[PDB]
């Protein structure tokens, strides 16, 4: 239900496939800072 | 004016209003007396406000 | 029978008294009824009525909520969160009423945004009460232990968007509880670094100008390089604008 | 809930962004005593607090008005009729005894 | 005789059927579960009834 509410917010009032996929992607992206830092460090070569 | 028609008198016994008359008082007179009594109470409250 | 007749007279009288009030303020429908009932008792047993005991204790007032009430409470004591129940000391007798309840941050931020601090929230030990208030809706203003009897505040549906603020390690103490994840699901993780780029350099320059400083191009580049140094990364500037 | 390293200005930027939002007329909050010990949280449209306070003050003053009502002619006649019925029953008992 | 000492304190005014009393108490504490005994403080004496 919470994910559906997020999808409704991102899609206005309709839960289309694009809206739900965007909501899921945004949920994954919100907690992605640690993984973003890991990937950026790997690209930099700090963690090889 | 509309109570003296039957013969009953409107007495202002203190703050509250009563009707003086022999025997029972008519239902219309009682209803109007209660209406004007509530109106007086509300008017006093609104005067204080 | 005299008591019953007085009760019936009072009820019939108060029907007309409270009829316009119900239409004017239908949201207070129960309240007036209770007050009506109290006046009914005033008829039956002759008990007196204390005006200071039956009065609408106002707590907040917003013009149009633009901006909406943003009540920042960096503190997390129960008196700061749910308010406190002020009392009257009559020679050593504690006695409070509806009018002596102080509004709290929760009451101050209804319909708006409540901003707290997770570190303070866990350090003050009021996390459990805050969780109960957010989930159900019940709030308990602080009652003095010397009080003969406090006021039981009925639960009400909360309408504020609580936005906690804290360090990532501070929220660890709350993240263990699964109930924390149920109330809060939007984690706005702030990036400790920013991508060092000319666009971000210009953004930093504009931000510093908005701060009220006068800076040259060379000074701006020096600040940019120092910000990169504080992040100890060649491709990232330190996002901590306070240090800059 | 916002997480980030300290000295990041999270509170300041968050407040600045929040102040730009708009919410339609946050209802005035108030306390209503449903009994001597029970307090209920109430929401009202803006500006209704003063009107309800005036109405509550009027109702509080209505105690004297109810006292005056308890001396109405209709109230007196009803009380006299009720006492007359009770006295008739008592007089029936006393008449039987006599 | 104290009238406040020998009066029946009403607890549940429910006089209807469906729905049956459904009391949800997420905060399970003894004052919340079993109720609390309100005290009357008269000249420093906690007298209850």
């Amino acid at each position: 239900r919470a994910l559906a509410e997020e999808a409704a917010v991102l899609g206005g009032g309709l839960l289309t496939a694009e809206s739900v996929e965007q909501a899921i992607a945004a949920r994954e992206h919100r907690s992605f800072l640690s993984e973003e830092e890991f990937l950026r460090a790997v690209q930099e070569g700090v963690i090889r | 004016r509309e109570a003296q028609e039957a013969g009953f008198a409107l007495s202002t016994n203190g703050e509250r209003l009563e009707l003086t008359g022999p025997g029972p008082v008519p239902a219309e007179l009682s209803a109007r007396l209660e209406e004007v009594t509530l109106g007086s109470l509300a008017a006093s409250a609104e005067l204080e406000v | 029978a005299l008591r019953r007749l007085r009760r019936d007279w009072a009820l019939h009288y108060l029907n007309n008294r409270f009829e316009p009030l119900f239409q004017r303020f239908p949201q207070a429908r129960a309240y007036l009824e209770a007050l009506r009932a109290r006046l009914a008792r005033y008829a039956e047993t002759g008990e007196p009525l204390d005006p200071a005991q039956w009065r609408p204790n106002l707590l907040t007032s917003s013009s149009s909520g633009t901006p909406p009430p943003i009540v920042y409470e960096p503190y997390a004591t129960a008196p700061r969160l749910f308010g406190r129940l002020d009392y009257l000391v009559d020679r050593g007798v504690w006695s409070t009423n509806v009018s002596l309840i102080r509004p709290g941050a929760v009451h101050r931020a209804q319909g708006g945004y409540l901003i707290l601090d997770a570190l303070s929230l866990k350090r003050e030990g009021t996390w459990e009460a805050f969780k109960r208030a957010l989930r159900n809706g019940q709030v308990e203003p602080v009652t003095e232990p010397q009080a003969p009897a406090g006021l039981e505040v009925e639960p009400f549906p909360i309408q504020m968007q609580v936005i906690l603020v804290g360090t990532p390690e501070a929220f660890e103490g709350l993240e263990e509880d699964p109930a924390f994840s149920e109330l809060f699901r939007i984690r706005a993780e702030f990036s400790p670094t920013l991508p060092a780029s000319p666009e971000n350099c210009t953004a930093l320059g504009g931000w510093l100008l908005a701060q009220g400083f006068q800076l040259t191009q060379g000074g701006l580049t020096r600040l940019y390089d120092e910000a990169r140094r504080m992040a100890e990364q060649r491709d990232r500037m330190d996002a901590r604008l306070v240090e800059i | 809930y916002l997480v980030g390293p300290p000295s990041l200005g999270k509170h300041e930027a968050l407040l600045a962004y929040l102040s730009t939002q708009s919410v339609e007329t946050p209802p005035d909050l108030l306390y209503v005593p449903l009994s001597e010990r029970k307090v209920a949280v109430l929401t009202l449209p803006s500006g209704q607090e003063i009107h309800l306070a005036e109405a509550v003050e009027g109702l509080l003053l209505e105690v004297n008005r109810l006292d005056e009502l308890f001396r109405q002619g209709s109230f007196l006649r009803e009380k006299t009729q009720l006492e007359a019925r009770f006295k008739e029953a008592r007089e029936q008992q006393l008449e039987a005894l006599r």
